[PDB]
């Protein structure tokens, strides 16, 4: 009944534009930290491409 | 003996003050409201309201 249509579209758009530092954390800082950690391991890294 | 003022003045037209809107700050408030009316007018920003 079109109010739920409008509120759905608004909830979508605002949920699209919420703020969160987590994606840029994953894109910039987390592999840097992970690489700094990675030699200090009892279980050395073991990857398959 | 000069005193710089950051807004504009015009001296007393008459000594019985009464309302007009043809001045600077009501002008400014009117333009800010015109922007906000235009912003709510453009539908691509909010689809939710």
């Amino acid at each position: 009944t079109q109010s739920l249509v409008s509120s759905m579209r608004g909830t979508l758009g605002k949920l699209k534009l919420i703020k969160s530092m987590t994606p840029m954390y994953l894109q910039q800082l987390a592999p840097v930290e992970l690489a700094v950690i990675a030699p200090m391991l009892p279980f050395p890294p073991f990857q398959v491409p | 003996e000069v005193l710089l003022l950051p807004i504009d003045h015009q001296p007393a037209n008459v000594t019985t003050p009464t309302l007009d809107f043809t001045n600077e700050l009501t002008n400014w408030r009117a333009r800010v409201c015109e922007l906000m009316k235009n912003l709510v007018d453009n539908q691509r920003y909010q689809p939710g309201w």
